[PDB]
C-alpha cells in the first residue's frame, strides 16, 4: 500500500478518511478514523 | 366552538382558570339579546342603530381582534386572544402543535467527553 | 462489530435504500411472531437477526 512518508495535518487526514470512503465503505473507515483518534491521543 | 377547545378549569386556591373565547361570545349573546330587547318594545332608532354597530363590533372582535377598529383587551390591558390570533402566528396551531410536538420517552442531560468509548456506542446513565 | 458490516454489506448490494429497510422490518416482524415463546436469548434481537439472515442469503 501507500507509505506516505511525510508529516501529517488536518487536510492530509481528511484525504485519507476521503480516501478510505472510496474502496472499503462506511464501517471501515469508521473504524479507520477510531485507530486515528486513539494513536492521536496517545502520542 | 365546542366547550373542551375553550375550558374552564379550577386552579387550587379557588380561582378558575377561563380562556379568552368565552368573553367575545359573551359580549356576542349579550348584545345580540339587548337589540332583540330594543326591537322588541320599539326603541328610538338611535339606540338600535348603536346596539347594530356594537354587535357588529362584537363579531369582528370575536373573528379577529384588533383587524379593523379598536383592539378589545382583558384586565392589564392586554389583548384578547381570538379565533384567528390561535391559529395565525408562530405560537399557533400550526407552527407550535402541528408540526412540532413534545413527545413521550424522552429526556436530557449534560454531555461528557467518551474516550475509550467506540463509535455508534452512547453512554445512556 | 460484524452487525455493521452486515449492515453495510445489506445496504450496498440492494437497489434501492429505503426498499431494503422496510424488508428487513417485515423479516423482523416475523422473527418476532414465529419467536413467541419466551426461550430466546437477549443478544439475538429479531432485527439482528433479519440482518443476519438476509446477508447470509446475499452471500
Amino acid at each position: 500500500m501507500t507509505f506516505y512518508n511525510y508529516t501529517i495535518d488536518k487536510g492530509r487526514l481528511k484525504k485519507l478518511i476521503a480516501l478510505a470512503y472510496r474502496r472499503y465503505g462506511s464501517a471501515r473507515c469508521s473504524q479507520l478514523a477510531d485507530e486515528l483518534k486513539e494513536l492521536g491521543f496517545r502520542f | 366552538i365546542p366547550p373542551d377547545l375553550r375550558p374552564m378549569v379550577q386552579l387550587d386556591g379557588g380561582r378558575f382558570a377561563t380562556s379568552d373565547l368565552n368573553d367575545l361570545y359573551r359580549r356576542v349573546i349579550n348584545r345580540n339579546n339587548r337589540l332583540a330587547r330594543l326591537q322588541e318594545i320599539l326603541a328610538p332608532e338611535i339606540i338600535v342603530r348603536n346596539e347594530k354597530r356594537m354587535l357588529q363590533e362584537a363579531v369582528d372582535a370575536l373573528i379577529d381582534n384588533g383587524r379593523r377598529g379598536r383592539t378589545v383587551v382583558g384586565a392589564n390591558n392586554r389583548a384578547l386572544k381570538s379565533l384567528s390570533d390561535i391559529i395565525e402566528g408562530k405560537q399557533g396551531r400550526f407552527r407550535q402543535n402541528l408540526l412540532g410536538k413534545r413527545v413521550d420517552y424522552s429526556g436530557r442531560s449534560v454531555i461528557v467527553v467518551g474516550p475509550n468509548l467506540k463509535i455508534y456506542q452512547c453512554g445512556l446513565p | 462489530n460484524h452487525i455493521i458490516y452486515r449492515s453495510e454489506e445489506l445496504l450496498g448490494a440492494a437497489s434501492n435504500r429505503y426498499n431494503i429497510t422496510v424488508r428487513v422490518a417485515k423479516r423482523a416482524k416475523e422473527n418476532r411472531s414465529e419467536d413467541f415463546d419466551s426461550i430466546d436469548d437477549p443478544n439475538m434481537k429479531p432485527a439482528i437477526r433479519a440482518i443476519i439472515e438476509m446477508s447470509d442469503e446475499l452471500t
